[PDB]
């Protein structure tokens, strides 16, 4: 059923062994674009757009429509990279540089602006815990062994 | 109580005398009430059965005991007959020195929680205690890694005596 | 310690003499039996090891490799029983006589008393998995599989054997016992680095480490079903075992040379979980996950803290475990479909609902949940780190960032989702593969209730 | 006028924004048939087995094991070292590696700069 | 195969409003908006030269996309909603029940021996509907999706088993 | 959700037509096939096509949304798509 | 003494009993569902018990009931943090549970995994009270995962939903994103500190715990689902109604916050570590409720407005206010658990509809659950002698009057507006409105055990901290007298939060194209984040773990130079001195220079 030529072989220079290969991925003559042959290792392997799993039409009766796939038809090399459950290439409603925009223009405005609050915070005109006892030193932790200098107060 | 104060000192037991000038009776109190009759005596009955039938079998366990060996200091160089009594009476004593941070630990866990808020001041000399125990610990084990040997263990204690044996001769200027 | 040797000895006229329809049933039934014969081994003194005889003794360290790997037995036996059961009857014999002998081997070589005779029954072992990998094989490759078995294992075997011969001419004996009392420092030497890399780069083959690891994804994708759990599961463990044992002597220059050893244990231990996470190939997965939790093994040896001995131990046996039900399932969807693509065969608890149970529990326990040893002994590794390094856990913390990734991940496309309408070869599962999964899952979580006698000889 | 779409790797433009899909011209007409017909070969070879009942076994797709051999086998018996692919396993291989080297080296004698004239805390750090 | 200006703008009228009513929700609002594109929709059914039709149509999907609403109203049973795929948990396939225990067989029995007959029917009928198909089917296998029916006598409709056979959509 | 029925679901949608204006009540038919049999063509049928999945709940794909287009050969793809048979 | 400890410990046990009757499979299937309600319903009555204990006596303990081993100096022990931390939470949390799992089996009750799902809330909750009740670092670690990876099997009820089973994906990547932090906090604490156990790590006060405290800040921006790992509550969801309504609504999030509040002692002792959390925190409230003020759901604004409460118990402790979080929690759990609640009864009643643009007049035919929406949104709006009030305004008020940051304390004020915004803005859209739903008329809730379920948490919504106000100790230092316009801005930022919904809720009864703006999909979107994150980053890394990890490196690479090229060059030279030509002449030629060489060359002989 499957012994030799099914797998791919070398990249397809001529166009016989293009048209070979084309039938060997059961497309058409004029769509098949090998992916480009510079140490790459992909050889027969077409170009295949970036059509995620999840793009492709959830209404059309696919054999596996876990990823929506059919029987026989050829499959992206990097098919498990776009999948349902992986990274999708699908549409967006608006310009993904416009999220790139909003993304780095509202992230950037609050650690900008909360900067500039850390010179800057927020309080009642309300002085400081005056407390007995040297300030808790006796018994917030500081030893009182060595000489606990009594910070004492007044009730101005 | 098995245990003894002397190896395990616990705060002493001061409970207050609740005067209780409401109306209402109080549920908790109650809680107990039933609580020990209901639950307590009869698995206290089990326990009672417990403890005759222990008692009319009670084999003694003693201690295991080993005589202190001639250490490493006095071992022979290369010697391999009485290098092996030193090396084990120093792992004992590593195993030793293990469980008596955990003592001190296990001592200075109970002394926060049993002592509350209060635990900054009444762990005071138990946090103390503490520190003495690991950086003597530490000088007596640090850096001896997983193959640890009584050889090297001298060889960390002269590597520190030397040099503070030479500091004690700069200091004397 | 000959209580469990010579009856693994006996067991090959035992299976060789067996009728024709028992043998498997001969040969599991003793097999068990022996297996809590070695669960004796579990007596271990405080440090001092159980020295049984001039040649043969064990420690907290050997012990629980050898509840492994003898208790491993039967395993292979009754998940050989279905791939093997069309063959005739004479090689059903000779197969589990590969089988006992090399179970033979491990038992004695964990159990050597002197380091020449580790190093013999050490590479004796791969002479019955080449002709187990090689001859019962499936796929074509099988072939340059046992190739590249042993000519990796060997590249680095025969420098231990030079090292080991001038060991013994220098210092006049290789025993463990003696070597360890007369422990000197290795100097920094150029002639002694060379001999600190001639006793580590042998283990290390087989450890693997990154970039010399390319066997076990040629040989543990392409062994037979038995052949492949055995390989992971102790086999890798015989260089870490050695690794403990042989680095008290190659002191202090471990410390010093071990940066490139750490280094390409680290980034590989990363790059093997992300590249587990994108293979077509679900049995690569269990494969490239081995490493991943085997560099991290690498890591504790080298900074040698008593912490990473703790975990080398534990995530040992728990690897050497996790990496068994996961061969044991990734068979049984084999041969039920003749391919090992996660992508052909997804949501298989629509259909086996009792395997996916097993799946899972096999998966979080690779992802180190506790309170299973997994973690326990994973995590005194990342502690260990951080003594040695604070900025260690990015790195490594980066590998709880691809295992889960993955570990979950063939779950969501073998054993959970929807199922292709079209494979009417998937069928009620046999008590057999259940059964299996039992004894293989259920120790992990009953040890995991007491850990100190897997944690190792640091306790 | 209003925010205009973008396409991208990811965020890929639509077919309905593209004008390009909407060139109705003879050699796409035509051209459909012919995907139209590979595909209901398709779906006629996988029905008929998969309908029969005599087909007890499994169906195997030969774009699957072309696409598997493809993305482990094909890559060496294909590869060519290229001056691109050794910069690639440059920056992938020995680069990041020199990266852990000399942070791990760095902070490693930084910590070694500490200890010996006695600059570290060891209060509780009694289980090295 | 290629979508013509009646099979587009149908598909456009679907989404256009399905972002209306998500947009108004109320109806009454998005009831007035719905039937007054419907006279902007006719406004110029009376288009010259194609090419007109077709860029006029380019300005429609244009306005359409940035008039789509970013979150649309989608029913859950269909995709892209929450009961979208829900019960496929649920959905399992026939050939389970043939390998029933034989006890369990006869705790059932019949709806096994329904399936029997149900198989029987299948295996009777298979061999006829499929020799019958590729006669009729032209050279070069089939040019569309399509299947032949039972248009003769004592036949079963060809490739009728798997979807005759498939499971209920709420299988439970 | 109870046990539907075709014959529930139909009368359901024989009322939207009725309930179409532009279908007149005497105009209804199960039959009543909208570009010849009664004049609203396809693009005065997709929007009674949302119309009935909008009061339905289910969203017949596209393909087949343009095209069953007669009363009965629509209910009977809720037939299909509830798969009841009641 | 002889009570307290006893009985809780009971509690952990007599609820797991459950799940090994399950395993047994000792249950007749549809009793399980009631069997688990029953048993969790007297560990809510029997915790009262040790709770009473706390308001009377006050007193807290620790439970060591078992010893796992001794790593030399750390003796791993099986220690339980048994304080009012741990027993006030226990009776709330699982009577929540137990309020909603009836609310589930109405809703969950056609599925025949009934009991498969039960079991899998009832271990849940034997993770969930673990934590708190953990001393040991460690066993907090257990109960940690052991939420996160049963979060992903309970949203994974459906494993047709493949949307489902990516939910859980990114769920356990920010919850495992979140816990290296607790691995960082652990390997500090066992290097620094080397100890696990809670009591031991404050009471060593380590009053320089930056590292650790960056781990636990860290581990509650998954857990508590702060900014950057927001996202996975937007996809948590997906798992069903009821045990979202569990799990993803103050249940299970809170305990990463929680945390925080545990390691109060060394919390906020550098007051810098403070600062980054008022920071965290005020980024997810600005955040989250902007993506709550347009969702077309009845789940994501539930969830924003808790990421965004979330986003205040720890600008508590960042103001060093340990409790004021500890009570808000407890509040959040009350009305959260509800709006969940009462959302899925929409769901069930109106057959499996979410988007508030799908259904109208939910008041007159949909009473009662107006009502209880009602309410729990004026119990989370601040208002006095409810949840608001000593949660809410308490805070608003705390926060407001204490160091802080401007805009830590803006986006209070700003969320909390907002809280009340968007709480109205689904009121209308539920109720207020045509009824948008298909003729086939099927709403109800006559379901007495849905009306019952209601009630049982009806008395918490409204009464909540009142009827534990005076009953637990006052661990706040009070301010008495401050100036009043901030005090009751809280009460402000609720009326502008109101109307300003309404006239936009006015603007969908206006009948009038609306046009589309940047702002309502920001909002909706999740300001295009998920986007992005979802898409970008996991697509880079993983692409690399195709070319630079396979295909370059591991394929090639180290295959190339090691084996590949050293067989080679056996294979190379090979022919060049296997292969040779045969005849007599060369060979003893060869001979000749051998002479030579041996002779002269390198002269053996000298
Ligand atoms: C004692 C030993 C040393 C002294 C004796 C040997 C001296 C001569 C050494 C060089 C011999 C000739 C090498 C031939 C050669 O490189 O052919 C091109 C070889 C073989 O090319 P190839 O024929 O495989 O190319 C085709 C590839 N496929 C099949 C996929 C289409 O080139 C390569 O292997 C790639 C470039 C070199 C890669 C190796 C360099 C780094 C080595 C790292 C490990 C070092 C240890
Ligand atoms: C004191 C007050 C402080 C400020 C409060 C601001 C928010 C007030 C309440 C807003 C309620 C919005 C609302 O009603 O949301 C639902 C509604 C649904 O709209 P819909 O019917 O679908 O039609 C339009 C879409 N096609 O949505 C709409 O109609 C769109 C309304 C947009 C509201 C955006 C809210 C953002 C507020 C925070 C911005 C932060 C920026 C930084
Ligand atoms: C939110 C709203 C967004 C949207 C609104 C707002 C944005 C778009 C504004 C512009 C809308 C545009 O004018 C119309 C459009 O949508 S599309 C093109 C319609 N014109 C044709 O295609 C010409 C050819 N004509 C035919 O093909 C047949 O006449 C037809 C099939 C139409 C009826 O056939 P009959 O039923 O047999």
């Amino acid at each position: 059923h499957v012994t030799k030529d099914m797998f791919p072989g070398p990249y397809p220079k001529t166009p016989e062994e293009r048209a070979a290969a084309a039938k060997k991925y059961n497309m058409r003559v004029e769509d098949y674009e090998p992916y480009p042959d510079d140490g790459m290792g992909y050889g027969d392997y077409p170009k295949l757009p970036d059509r995620s799993q999840q793009e492709r039409d959830p209404w059309y009766d696919w054999d596996h429509p876990d990823l929506r796939l059919n029987w026989g038809e050829p499959i992206h090399w990097d098919l498990d990279m776009y999948i349902r459950n992986r990274v999708d290439t699908s549409p967006t409603p608006v310009s993904w540089n416009t999220m790139c925009k909003h993304l780095s223009g509202f992230v950037a405005f609050m650690l900008f602006m909360f900067w500039v609050g850390e010179i800057y915070p927020s309080y009642q005109p309300v002085g400081p815990k005056q407390y007995p006892y040297n300030d808790l030193y006796l018994e917030r932790g500081g030893d009182p062994t060595k000489e606990p200098e009594p910070v004492v107060h007044y009730e101005i | 109580d098995s245990w003894d104060k002397d190896v395990y000192p616990e705060p002493p037991r001061r409970t207050p005398a609740p005067a209780p000038q409401t109306s209402l009776p109080n549920p908790v109190t109650y809680l107990t009430k039933i609580f020990d009759l209901l639950v307590d005596r009869p698995v206290t009955l089990a326990r009672e059965f417990i403890e005759q039938q222990h008692a009319k079998n009670r084999y003694y366990y003693y201690h295991r005991e080993f005589r202190r060996v001639p250490d490493i200091t006095e071992c022979e160089e290369k010697d391999i007959l009485c290098m092996f009594e030193a090396e084990m009476q120093w792992r004992r004593d590593y195993k030793v020195d293990q469980e008596i941070v955990n003592i001190i630990q296990e001592r200075l866990k109970a002394c926060q929680q049993r002592e509350g808020e209060s635990y900054r001041q009444n762990c005071a000399k138990e946090l103390e205690q503490f520190t003495q125990v690991s950086k003597a610990f530490q000088d007596r084990y640090s850096d001896l890694g997983a193959h640890y040997s009584a050889r090297k263990c001298l060889a960390k204690q002269k590597q520190r005596m030397l040099a503070e044996r030479k500091a004690a001769k700069e200091a004397a200027a | 310690m000959l209580k469990i040797i010579i009856p693994t000895t006996m067991l090959l006229p035992m299976t060789w003499m067996s009728k024709h329809n028992m043998i498997w049933i001969n040969a599991t039934v003793h097999s068990l039996l022996i297996s809590l014969i070695s669960l004796s081994l579990l007596n271990q003194l405080g440090e001092n090891s159980l020295n049984f005889s001039l040649t043969f003794f064990s420690d907290s360290l050997s012990a629980p490799l050898l509840v492994l790997t003898t208790w491993l037995l039967p395993l292979m036996l009754m998940a050989s029983q279905s791939h093997l059961s069309k063959e005739t009857t004479t090689r059903k014999k000779l197969y589990i006589t590969m089988l006992i002998l090399l179970q033979l081997f491990l038992i004695m070589t964990f159990t050597a008393t002197e380091l020449i005779l580790f190093y013999i029954l050490f590479e004796a072992t791969l002479v019955p998995t080449l002709i187990i990998i090689t001859r019962w094989g499936n796929q074509t490759e099988r072939l340059n599989a046992g190739l590249y078995f042993l000519f990796y294992t060997l590249a680095g075997s025969l420098p231990l054997l030079v090292a080991l011969v001038y060991i013994q001419n220098t210092t006049g004996s290789l025993n463990f016992l003696i070597i360890h009392y007369w422990s000197h420092p290795l100097s920094n030497s150029w002639s002694n680095i060379f001999m600190w890399l001639a006793c580590i780069m042998a283990f290390m083959v087989k450890m693997p480490l990154y970039g010399l690891h390319l066997w076990l994804p040629k040989a543990h994708v392409e062994a037979p079903i038995a052949g492949s759990m055995v390989l992971a599961a102790v086999l890798l463990k015989l260089g870490g075992y050695g690794m403990m044992r042989i680095t008290t002597i190659l002191n202090p220059l471990t410390n010093y040379m071990a940066y490139p050893f750490l280094m390409l244990s680290m980034w590989g231990m990363i790059m093997t979980s992300s590249i587990c996470l994108r293979q077509t190939d679900l049995k690569s997965l269990i494969a490239y996950s081995s490493v991943s939790h085997m560099a991290l093994v690498i890591v504790a040896i080298m900074i040698q803290t008593p912490w990473s001995f703790m975990g080398a131990t534990a995530l040992m046996i728990a690897h050497g475990l996790t990496s068994s039900m996961l061969f044991c399932l990734a068979n049984t969807n084999y041969e039920r479909v003749h391919s090992r693509t996660m992508i052909l065969a997804r949501g298989l608890q629509t259909l086996l609902p009792l395997m996916a149970t097993w799946w899972l529990m096999a998966s979080l326990t690779n992802l180190a949940l506790p309170p299973s040893i997994n973690l326990i002994g994973e995590l005194f590794i990342i502690t260990a780190s951080f003594s040695w390094s604070n900025i260690t856990i990015i790195l490594m913390g980066m590998n709880m960032m691809i295992t889960a990734l993955y570990s979950l991940y063939m779950l969501i496309t073998t054993q959970r989702g929807k199922y292709t309408h079209h494979i009417n070869n998937i069928k009620a599962s046999f008590t057999r593969e259940n059964a299996l999964m039992a004894l293989h899952i259920l120790p992990l979580l009953l040890l995991t209730l007491n850990p100190k006698m897997i944690l190792g000889p640091l306790y | 006028s209003f925010p205009k779409y973008k396409p991208s790797r990811l965020a890929t433009l639509p077919a309905t924004l593209d004008p390009a899909e909407y060139d109705i011209s003879p050699e796409t007409r035509k051209a459909q048939a012919e995907r139209l017909a590979i595909r209901s070969r398709l779906k006629r070879e996988y029905l008929l087995q998969y309908n029969d009942p005599n087909r007890l076994g499994v169906i195997e797709d030969p774009a699957l094991i072309r696409w598997t051999y493809a993305r482990s086998a094909n890559i060496y018996p294909n590869f060519r070292p290229t001056p691109k692919t050794s910069l690639l396993g440059a920056l992938f291989g020995i680069g990041p590696l020199f990266f852990w080297y000399y942070v791990f080296k760095t902070d490693r004698d930084k910590k070694e700069k500490l200890i010996q004239e006695g600059k570290l805390d060891q209060t509780f750090n009694i289980s090295y | 195969a290629y979508l013509t200006h009646q099979q587009k703008v149908l598909r456009l009228y679907k989404r256009a409003l399905r972002h209306l009513e998500s947009w108004c929700v109320h109806r009454d609002k998005y009831r007035y908006f719905a039937c007054l594109m419907r006279a902007r929709f006719d406004e110029h059914k009376n288009e010259k030269d194609m090419v007109k039709a077709t860029q006029l149509l380019r300005q429609a999907e244009e306005e359409f996309w940035y008039g789509q609403h970013p979150q649309p109203y989608i029913f859950p049973e269909s995709p892209g909603g929450t009961s979208y795929e829900r019960y496929e948990c649920y959905k399992v396939p026939e050939w389970c029940l043939d390998d029933w225990h034989p006890s369990e067989k006869a705790m059932y029995p019949d709806y096994f021996a329904k399936r029997e007959q149900w198989k029987r029917l299948r295996r009777e009928s298979w061999e006829r509907e499929v020799k019958q198909l590729q006669e009729e089917t032209p050279p070069g296998g089939p040019r569309t999706e399509a299947l032949p029916p039972a248009r003769k006598e004592g036949d079963l409709p060809p490739l009728w088993w798997h979807i005759v056979t498939r499971p209920r959509e709420r299988p439970m | 959700a109870p046990p539907l029925t075709l014959e529930a679901i139909k009368d359901r949608v024989l009322y939207v037509l009725k309930l179409y204006d532009k279908i007149d009540p005497e105009k209804l038919s199960v039959n009543s096939h909208f570009m010849k049999d009664l004049g609203l063509d396809s693009l005065d049928q997709v929007e009674i096509i949302m119309a009935m999945e909008d009061e339905f709940g289910f969203e017949i794909p596209d393909i087949d949304a343009e095209k069953l287009m007669c009363p009965q050969e629509i209910v009977d793809y809720i037939a299909d798509k509830k798969d009841v048979y009641e | 003494m002889n009570p307290f400890a006893s009985l809780t410990l009971t509690t952990l046990i007599i609820l797991t009993i459950p799940i090994m009757m399950s395993n047994s499979n000792i249950y007749k299937t549809n009793l399980y569902p009631n069997y688990v309600k029953t048993t969790v319903s007297y560990a809510f009555t029997l915790s009262l018990v040790p709770l009473l204990m706390f308001m009377h006596t006050g007193q807290e303990m620790i439970i060591s009931n078992w010893h796992w081993m001794t790593l030399q100096t750390v003796e791993l022990s099986l220690s339980f943090k048994m304080d009012y931390f741990s027993v006030m939470f226990i009776p709330v949390a699982l009577f929540v549970t137990w309020s909603i799992m009836e609310f589930s089996m109405w809703y969950m009750h056609s599925d025949p995994f009934i009991n498969r799902f039960f079991k899998y809330l009832v271990l849940f909750l034997i993770t969930m009270m673990i934590l708190v009740t953990a001393n040991n670092l460690f066993q907090l670690f257990i109960g940690w995962e052991g939420v996160g990876i049963m979060s992903f099997l309970l949203i994974g009820w459906w494993h047709g939903r493949t949307d489902a089973n990516t939910a859980a994906l990114q769920a356990i990547l920010y919850n495992r994103i979140g816990d290296i932090g607790f691995v960082l906090s652990m390997a500090w604490f066992l290097t620094h500190s080397n100890a696990w156990d809670l009591q031991q790590i404050f009471m060593l006060n380590n009053e320089c715990p930056n590292m650790p405290l960056i781990g636990l800040l860290l581990a509650a921006a998954g857990k508590s689902a702060q900014f950057g790992l927001h996202p996975w509550l937007p996809s948590a969801m997906e798992g069903p109604t009821p045990v979202s309504a569990l799990l993803h609504s103050s249940t299970m999030v809170v305990a990463g916050v929680f945390l925080l509040i545990r390691f109060y002692p060394l919390m906020e002792t550098n007051k810098l570590v403070q600062t980054m959390t008022l920071c965290l925190g005020a980024i997810t409230t600005l955040f989250t409720a902007l993506c709550a003020i347009t969702q077309n759901d009845i789940k994501k604004i539930v969830a924003f407005s808790t990421s965004s409460q979330l986003g205040l118990m720890m600008v508590t402790i960042g103001i060093n206010q340990p409790h004021l979080a500890f009570l808000h929690i407890c509040m959040h759990a009350f009305f959260k658990a509800m709006l969940f609640m009462c959302s899925g009864s929409i769901i069930h009643s109106l057959n499996d509809e979410q988007d508030i643009r799908k259904m109208g007049g939910l008041y007159k035919a949909m009473p009662f659950t107006t009502t209880a929406l009602i309410i729990g949104s004026l119990a989370l709006t601040g208002m006095p002698y409810l949840t608001g009030f000593y949660s809410k305004d308490l805070i608003i008020e705390a926060v407001n009057m204490s160091y802080t940051n401007a805009w830590a304390l803006l986006m209070t004020l700003i969320a909390t507006s907002l809280t009340a915004a968007y709480s109205t803005r689904i009121i209308f859209f539920a109720f207020l409105g045509k009824p948008r739903f298909p003729p086939l008329v099927l709403i109800n809730e006559n379901n007495p055990l849905l009306i019952n379920s209601i009630k049982r948490l009806l008395i918490g919504s409204i009464f909540a901290g009142f009827i534990i106000s005076n009953n637990i100790p006052p661990m706040t230092v009070p301010n008495t007298t401050m100036p009043l316009y901030m005090k009751m801005t809280a009460l402000i930022v609720t009326i502008m939060g109101f109307m300003l919904a309404l006239e936009l809720n006015n603007t969908t009864y206006y009948l009038k194209f609306k046009y589309p703006s940047q702002t309502y999909k920001f909002s909706n979107m999740l300001g295009y984040y998920p986007s992005i994150m979802h898409r970008l980053p996991t697509y880079h890394n993983l692409s690399m773990s195709q070319k630079s990890a396979s295909s370059l490196l591991d394929l090639i690479w180290l295959e190339t130079i090691l084996p590949k090229t050293t067989s080679f060059i056996q294979m190379k030279m090979s022919i060049m001195v296997s292969n040779q030509k045969g005849l007599i002449k060369l060979y003893f030629l060869s001979f000749l220079i051998t002479i030579m060489i041996s002779m002269t060359l390198f002269n053996y002989h000298e």
